[PDB]
């Protein structure tokens, strides 16, 4: 398992 | 807060294919100020991207390359969207 | 956007250790109108939170619970600031 974890504002 | 207000759907919710984008919307025109977090997690590396359109949507699409089971977490003020994680098969090409 | 406006900096964005929270900041206040996307990437999902200050800073927190090298982008307007996308080492505790 590998991740990509994004957040906006 | 929010999260209980927002919903996501669309066909990268519920299946996709080893690099082709995989498409969905999110809706958190009811959900007041916040910020939205999106994760993809599997066997491989995804590539997100993410459109905030001018109509009360926002358009993500995420590539991975290797077939196998991902999960698609969404978060509206760091809480999940109703029914996330969302757990999709991705397939051979 | 003015992407190469924007500047970040911490320690969050130079070194981390596994389950605990790495931070850093974005100032964005000259850089005018725009959307902030952070990314992480790596062995395990991330937890991020975020904080819009009255002081014109933007504080950042996120936390990784496995080991390893994780990539940190920061891009303004969809273009990468200064420095991003970094790369982080995250060590196992001991």
């Amino acid at each position: 398992r590998v991740a990509s974890s994004v957040f906006i504002t | 807060g929010g999260a209980h207000k927002v919903r996501a759907g669309g066909p990268g919710l519920e299946r996709a294919e080893a690099g082709v984008p995989a498409e969905f919307s999110i809706w958190t025109r009811e959900a007041g100020a916040g910020g939205l977090a999106i994760a993809v997690e599997g066997p491989s590396k995804a590539e997100i991207s993410f459109e905030d359109r001018k109509d009360g949507s926002c358009g993500v699409a995420y590539v991975v390359q290797e077939p196998g089971d991902y999960e698609v977490s969404v978060k509206f003020n760091e809480e999940h969207i109703p029914d996330s994680p969302f757990v999709v098969p991705v397939a051979s090409p």
